């Protein structure tokens, strides 16, 4: 029903996805227990956060950043 | 499903499609979908521009264009796929020095009788007219009494219509008088007998349409249109002179429009009112309206102020 | 303080009169600027001119609106509602729901830019940084029906000049 | 030349201040990196919420309402005139 | 507190309770309130009774020009039980200050125009009859400004959505641009913005 | 209720009143007809004024009867004129609006819950 | 990387006008009936 | 046969090299348009004459905010303008009202009271993508008149 707006008008779509383009990371590591997570250089990025990773093996990418992140 | 209230910006459920709109009719309806609320998907053929005057008609986004020919069999199929109701009013005056005319009321009228019918429309629609006898009359009148039985074969479900001469504001009919300043006003053919049809106010027969857009139960089941009271004298062409005082052409000029010393001069008397037992107006209504009172308004001339009309007719007889 | 201005008088002696008198009748005045102060004519005129040639502006121009990305891109914004609130016409429109690893990013995000009336409101609430006046005056497109933008337009209207925009803040941000 | 001076032949004569800038003598760019100091109270130790107040302050004071010697005290003294303010004032 | 705090002045609200100690004393059988706002200006209470009056006292004095009408103005308030509200504000120009006039009213009680008081009172009169709805009587002229010639809401009150109720639209089935029912293409969001906890201690409501 | 009326002073004076202007209007419908080159029959212009004069009929009071009056003597003033183009005066005749159903089963099955 | 490579324009219809669009998952999720038995 | 559409090379090169907008001041935008036809970007003399009387014009401009009461006013200017007419609005109030879109009493888009055919997006639009908005209509007319004539 709704389908017949964008006949011939070629439908704008987003080539590239990042529901997930995360995974390809190679997920850090650090040596240590707690971390800074300020990302994509300083004072251009999401706030300071520090995040623990002690659980075995997981870490946490503070979730402003995404970047897969452990030790 | 219908929601909320009829206004604008609103729903109701219905899809359409309107083939030609474009000219007097077309542009008249859609503007009545426009308002409670639709998707009028409305294609034209080749005019890019002369479309516009029609824009806020509909909201936002609710009336959509698109091209088409329509001797090609794809260009009536890639629209209508998704449609609920769809009406046809296509079909036009003088034979094209292009299209033949022959079928244009045959093959035409089938051709968007093709894959509706298969693709799942419903309650197709199309136009008849009150004097179209398949008697030998008129070469013109001829060929759309055929759709009533040629196409009729197709669609078991149609509620094609039947209505009179019409009068609107822009319209033809009522206006090839009135421009006869010439050599002198030559009734036709130079009588004062038969005149006049049931001239029915152009308001009443689009509202007819939306009426039976979902009437419900209406489908096969063929209407007619009532005029106002009652037939019509020979003073509506002095009625004419009583009041009145005395879409891609060209950049200059066309070639060829006339008044076409042809059908024409003997399409407007052929009266031949018809079949009573059609149903086929109030039914369908409500509606009826006048003459005397609604033809100052489409007539304005030189005077432009004046008016002071006392004078009106009986009905008149055969009455 | 004061001042008084039109308040003078005539001197009224024959030698003053005839200054006054050699002024109405023979027009000493009236040619003398508009004989004059008009030609002058014959300094170089002033224009930009147009297709090619353009004029100055200065890195904190407004404009033409973006979606950055850091390196390796994460869609810079993160979707905390606040550019939208601020905002005083109300043109941005925002939706989130949790993206699939997790983290949380939009799906419908539209600036209409009919209602957006250039505040520099919304360039300067974002804390992560994202959105951003570009300082492209292209546009003028011939239908409304265009000019309302999705996510998916803004992002390449700003990656299409990172070459610009990322070099403008590195001038203008270390004053605020 | 002879179109320099009849350009100096009508409204005095300028040469030096003229329409156009477009010559020399603006001024470039944005060169430097500045850095915009933070003075007014920025400091710790001291500096003290509950000192530095600017809000919280209170309900405009009342006078006489419902439920002697007055001098016809006018709101305030009148406005004693101005100079005439050496210029050319006249 | 001193360096980001706007420093105060006295002198200017010792005067300011003189000067207007006594307009309640020479003419009580208007004034019912007084009192000095904490920036130094003043504001008089008035039964509705003295307008013309009051002004007229304050229109020529030796010890009070005010001369200057500056701005008419009005308020509309809700469970005030007397609905609207007038200011008026004038200044006088030897002494150097500002001293308000506010006088409550209702709809249908009408209120006495200033026009023989001040000339300038002429538009800022036309244009209430238009908003509010006061109606000023006695008035050389009354008629509509600032509004179109349809709207039969006077809007500026509480009770006007702000959206008015005929959006406007032109349509060519005859020749005029006429008015339908309004019908938006988004909501006009209401967002919610007022935070608890009482921040301000000293204007805080009665116990009860 | 202590407040100065308006003009009236109980109802009968008030009820001179409405009944005066209605002949300001009734006189004058037709000379605007002619006027704004607006085309209707003249009837229907004596049918408008007579429609809505019988339309507030339960008002119990005066100051009430005298403020709608304010309002009615003013319009003579724009439409005895011309500050109205055409488009202020037809609007009180709505020709475009669609009907509204008003009955029960007719909404039913168009617009949810008025 | 991340940015283009050559350049696009402001076109009107180009073809490509782009006429935007809705960018949102379904909402309702209309029941569907149970099929041929009884 | 082929004589048609080597014509509108000339008719549609015509009508689309000479224009004579009006405009219309009502709002901020006007300031912004006064400035196309100052000198330094130099409306007319690049082939746009500007503002004659209401009856010699082809392209009429809407700038600012169309309030109900003037309404009325412009649906019978747009009229009276001769055949090849357009519509070009501009600013962000004649593209459904800048703000003010809420309020009581201004018409919400300008759209709805005529048939607009270009748009411009931003208070004011920054006195170029004016006449970007332009070398949008000059390019608009691509159409022919042949097809109607000489099709159907
Ligand atoms: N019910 C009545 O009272 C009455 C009276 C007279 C005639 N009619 C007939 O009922 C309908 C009313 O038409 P009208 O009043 O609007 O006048 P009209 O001038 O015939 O309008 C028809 C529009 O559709 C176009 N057209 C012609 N043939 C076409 C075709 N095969 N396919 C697509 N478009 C075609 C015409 O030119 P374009 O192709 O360029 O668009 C025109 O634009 C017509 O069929 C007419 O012949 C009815
Ligand atoms: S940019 Fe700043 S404001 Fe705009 S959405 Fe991303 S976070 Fe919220
Ligand atoms: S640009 Fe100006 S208007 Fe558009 S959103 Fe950001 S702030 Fe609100
Ligand atoms: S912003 Fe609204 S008001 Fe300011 S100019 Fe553009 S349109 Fe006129």
């Amino acid at each position: 029903y709704r389908k017949v707006r964008f006949v011939g008008r070629q439908k704008e779509v987003n080539e590239n996805f990042a529901i997930d383009l995360i995974a390809e990371q190679p997920v850090s590591q650090v040596g240590s227990r707690v971390i800074s997570c300020d990302g994509g250089g300083g004072a251009l990025g999401h706030p300071r956060v520090y995040i623990n990773l002690d659980k075995e093996t997981k870490t946490g990418t503070c979730g402003y950043c995404g970047l897969q992140f452990r030790q | 499903i219908p929601h909320g209230k009829g206004g604008r910006s609103s729903v109701s459920g219905i899809v359409a499609t309107v083939f030609g709109a474009t000219g007097f009719l077309g542009r008249y309806v859609v503007n009545h979908l426009g308002r409670m609320g639709s998707q009028v998907i409305v294609p034209h053929r080749c005019e890019p521009y002369d479309t516009m005057h029609l824009r806020p008609m509909g909201d936002l986004g609710q009336i959509i264009f698109m091209d088409w020919n329509g001797r090609d069999k794809d260009s009536i199929r890639r629209a209508v796929e998704h449609s609920s109701v769809v009406i046809n009013l296509v079909g036009r005056e003088w034979e094209t020095q292009n299209f033949d005319f022959e079928d244009v009321f045959v093959k035409i009228p089938q051709a968007i009788a093709q894959v509706s019918k298969e693709a799942g429309v419903e309650k197709f629609i199309h136009i008849s007219h009150l004097n179209a006898d398949i008697k030998s009359s008129s070469k013109y009148l001829r060929s759309k009494a055929v759709g009533e039985k040629e196409v009729r074969e197709t669609f078991p479900e149609a509620t094609i219509i039947k209505p009179a001469e019409i009068f609107g504001r822009e319209d033809r009919f009522l206006n090839y008088f009135a421009n006869i300043r010439w050599f002198g006003g030559v009734p036709l053919i130079s009588l004062g007998k038969k005149t006049v049809k049931q001239p029915v106010y152009i308001v009443d027969v689009t509202k007819g349409i939306i009426n039976a857009i979902k009437d419900p139960d209406a489908r096969g089941k063929t209407f007619a249109f009532v005029g106002p009271s009652r037939y019509l004298l020979f003073d509506l062409v002095q009625y004419v002179f009583a009041v009145a005082h005395r879409i891609g052409r060209l950049f200059e000029i066309s070639p060829f429009e006339p008044w076409t010393t042809r059908d024409k001069v003997e399409r407007i008397h052929t009266t031949d009112k018809i079949l009573p037992h059609l149903p086929g107006l109030e039914d369908l209504g409500v509606e009826a309206t006048p003459l005397e009172l609604k033809a100052i308004e489409v007539l304005r001339r030189h005077r432009t102020y004046r008016w002071l009309s006392s004078e009106i007719e009986d009905v008149q007889p055969a009455k | 303080t004061y001042k008084y201005v039109n308040l003078r008088e005539p001197s009224m002696d024959m030698k003053s009169v005839t200054d006054r008198a050699a002024q109405t009748l023979l027009w000493t005045e009236l040619i003398r600027g508009l004989g004059m102060t008009l030609s002058y004519l014959f300094r170089e005129p002033a224009t930009i001119n147009y297709p090619f040639e353009k004029g100055p502006l200065s890195p904190r121009f407004r404009g033409e609106h973006a979606l950055r990305r850091y390196p390796s891109g994460e869609e810079r914004c993160i979707a905390c509602k606040l550019c939208e609130a601020v905002c005083p016409a109300q043109a941005i429109t925002i939706e989130a729901e949790p993206r699939a690893d997790g983290s949380r990013r939009t799906t419908r995000y539209d600036i209409d830019m009919t209602k957006c009336i250039y505040c520099g409101f919304c360039q300067e609430a974002c804390p992560v940084d994202a959105i951003v006046e570009g300082p492209n005056f292209e546009f003028s497109t011939e239908t409304h029906e265009e000019l309302l933008y999705n996510k998916e337009k803004l992002l390449n209207n700003g990656d299409k000049w990172e070459a610009e925009i990322a070099a403008n803040i590195q001038a203008d941000y270390l004053y605020r | 030349r002879f179109i320099q001076w009849l350009r100096n032949w009508a409204s005095g004569r300028d040469l030096q201040a003229k329409l156009q800038l477009r010559y020399q003598e603006i001024s470039k760019r944005t060169q430097p990196p500045p850095k915009l100091p933070v003075g007014p109270s920025h400091k710790l130790s001291n500096n003290y919420y509950c000192t530095r107040d600017g809000r919280r302050e209170a309900m405009p004071p009342s006078i006489v309402m419902s439920s002697s010697e007055k001098k016809a005290v006018s709101p305030a003294p009148p406005i004693k005139r101005w100079e005439l303010s050496q210029d050319e004032p006249y | 507190t001193r360096p980001t705090v706007r420093p105060r002045n006295d002198v200017a609200h010792k005067q300011l309770s003189a000067f207007g100690e006594y307009v309640a004393e020479i003419l009580p059988k208007y004034v019912q309130q007084v009192q000095v706002s904490c920036f130094n200006e003043l504001e008089i209470c008035i039964h509705p009774d003295g307008v013309i009056p009051v002004l007229t006292f304050l229109r020529d004095h030796s010890n009070a020009q005010f001369k200057s009408l500056a701005d008419l103005t009005a308020v509309d308030i809700p469970t005030r039980q007397n609905r609207f509200e007038i200011v008026y504000n004038l200044l006088s120009l030897r002494f150097n200050s500002r001293i308000r006039v506010k006088t409550y009213t209702d709809e249908l009680t009408p209120i006495e125009s200033s026009v023989p008081v001040y000339k300038a009172a002429n538009w800022y009169e036309r244009e209430i009859w238009d908003m509010f709805g006061v109606f000023f009587a006695n008035h050389p002229d009354l008629r509509r400004i600032l509004t179109d010639y349809g709207f039969e809401g006077h809007p500026f009150r509480k009770d006007f959505p702000l959206s008015g109720y005929v959006e406007l639209r032109y349509d060519d089935e005859v020749k005029r641009v006429v008015a339908e029912p309004v019908e938006l293409a988004q909501e006009f969001r209401k967002f919610d913005l007022n935070s608890p906890w009482e921040a301000f201690p000293a204007y805080r409501q009665p116990p009860e | 209720t202590s407040v100065k009326p308006i003009f009236s002073r109980d109802m009968n004076e008030a009820k001179r009143r409405v009944r005066e202007l209605y002949r300001a209007w009734y006189r004058e419908v037709p000379n605007t007809v002619h006027l704004f080159q607006l085309d209707i029959s003249v009837k229907q212009g004596r049918d408008k004024v007579r429609e809505m004069f019988k339309k507030n009929a339960h008002i119990t009071d005066p100051r009430v009867v005298d403020l709608l009056v304010i309002k009615g003597k003013m319009e003579l003033e724009e439409t005895i004129k011309v500050w109205k183009q055409r488009t202020h005066v037809m609007r009180f005749f709505h020709e475009t609006e669609a009907p509204r159903p008003k009955d029960f089963l007719s909404k039913f099955y168009v617009g949810h819950d008025p | 990387k991340f940015i283009w490579t050559n350049h696009k324009f402001n076109l009107s219809g180009t073809p490509q006008q782009y006429v935007p669009y809705s960018t949102t998952r379904k909402k309702i999720q209309e029941w569907v009936p149970p099929s041929t038995p009884y | 046969e082929y004589v048609v559409a080597k014509l509108d090379d000339l008719i549609n090169w015509a009508r689309r090299s000479s224009l004579w907008p009006m405009t219309f001041g009502l709002a901020c935008c006007a300031v912004e348009m006064m400035h196309m036809a100052a000198p330094r970007y130099d409306m007319d003399r690049f082939g746009v004459v500007f503002r004659a009387s209401p009856r010699q014009s082809d392209v009429m401009i809407v700038a600012g905010t169309l309030t109900n009461k003037m309404a009325p006013a412009l649906r019978k200017v747009y009229d009276q303008m001769p055949e090849p007419r357009y519509v070009v609005s501009m600013g962000s109030c004649a593209n459904g009202g800048g703000y003010y879109h809420y309020s009581y009493s201004v018409v919400r888009g300008c759209d709805r009271i005529v048939p607009v055919d270009i748009y411009v997006p931003g208070c004011p639009p920054t006195a170029e993508a004016l006449l970007y908005g332009i070398l949008q209509l000059q390019k608009k007319i691509k159409r022919e008149k042949r097809l109607r004539i000489w099709y159907r």
